[PDB]
């Protein structure tokens, strides 16, 4: 990963490095059993596996309705649902999901709302999404045009659109005429002055004084909300075995940096994923 | 007259034939059960934790 830049979020660049890094000659594991795969294969251990796909798809639905499809836990659940669910069921359920059938507020799946009311609400929600996405696309384009103005922005933009993922991208760019030693030196000067400012005691003290309030307020809030979250968790836990139904534990599974499983190994901790709306991409 | 009751028509087995048939059947069963359930070597497992690979 010598030449891999994590800040770059170009889909093409990430795809090139997905091809480089997840190649089977070096990434395929030999004689390895993953606990996640074993557990999923032990819960539904027969050939008839029609019952796993619905459960994992609904786990992802609840997770991404509570937190949105961009959350890393939601992405993990979506990856597993795709792995273990047959594409016929996935296609049908994705068609329903695109129609706001699984929405938590006005979706008929979770609510007893009649057809006409559901229709009008879903149309309103989809139009809202369309308008917001149009505005967001315009804003993203404008921000991307402005980013290239800055020295480092220009260098990263030129690195991203390089034809092949190289081990030494900046050297290749400066040795091919695409970038200029002068621009590289200017960017390095900007970075050096920023670094010196950060480690300067006086400027760092100024920054700390400027940012102390927000951090302190956030800490106070999320230390106060901890108790109430625990009380809610216990009260819901009283519902675990109240009836024959199964209670949800949103999120079902999270990204585990301490005990990585198959998802973390295959996607490099959620970095190389399909670039479809179900994963929170445009 | 019931001519098929146990008291009629008992033919003792000659000793040589008895011995031969008994030995033959015992050997057949022993050999087949041995080669079917005890000489199964394709169920071979190699315990070696140093053949795993992780990137
Ligand atoms: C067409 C038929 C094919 C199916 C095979 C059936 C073979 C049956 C042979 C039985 C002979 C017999 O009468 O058994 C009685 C004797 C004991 O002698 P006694 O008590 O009658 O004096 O007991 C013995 O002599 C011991 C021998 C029994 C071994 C079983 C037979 C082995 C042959 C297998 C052929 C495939």
């Amino acid at each position: 990963m010598e030449g891999f830049v994590d800040k770059i979020d170009d889909n093409k660049y990430l795809g090139k490095w997905e091809t480089i890094l997840t190649d089977g000659r070096t990434h395929l594991p030999k004689h390895i059993t993953f606990h996640d795969a074993a557990a999923i294969s032990a819960r539904w251990n027969q050939q008839y596996v029609n019952d796993s796909g619905p459960v994992y798809y609904r786990h992802w639905l609840a997770c991404q309705q509570t937190y949105g499809a961009g959350n890393e836990d939601c992405r993990k659940l979506r990856w597993w649902a795709q792995q273990i669910t047959h594409p016929l069921h996935l296609a049908e359920w994705d068609d329903w999901w695109k129609d706001e059938h699984y929405d938590l507020q006005i979706g008929q799946h979770w609510n007893r709302i009649c057809g006409e009311e559901f229709e009008e609400a879903s149309n309103l929600l989809k139009d809202l999404k369309e308008k917001r996405e149009g505005l967001a696309a315009k804003f993203r384009d404008l921000l991307k045009t402005k980013t290239a103005e800055d020295p480092m922005g220009k260098i990263l933009h030129e690195v991203a659109q390089l034809e092949e993922p190289s081990k030494t991208p900046v050297a290749d760019l400066v040795e091919a005429g695409t970038l200029s030693k002068e621009a590289v030196e200017a960017a390095a000067a900007l970075k050096i002055k920023e670094l010196k400012a950060l480690r300067d005691d006086a400027t760092w003290a100024e920054v700390k004084g400027s940012l102390l309030n927000g951090v302190t307020t956030t800490c106070s809030t999320l230390k106060k909300t901890s108790k109430v979250v625990a009380e809610l968790k216990a009260q819901a836990e009283l519902e675990r075995n109240k009836t024959s139904a199964v209670k949800l534990d949103i999120p079902h599974m999270r990204v585990n940096y301490e005990k990585p499983g198959l998802y973390e190994y295959d996607t490099w901790f959620g970095k190389f994923l399909p670039r479809t709306p179900q994963f929170g991409f445009a | 007259y019931f001519t098929r009751v146990h008291k009629y028509n008992h033919v003792p087995v000659p000793f040589i034939l008895n011995v031969g048939m008994s030995i033959s059947i015992v050997t057949s069963f022993v050999y087949f059960t041995y080669t079917s359930l005890w000489v199964r070597p394709e169920y071979d497992r190699v315990v070696d934790p140093s053949k795993a690979y992780v990137n």
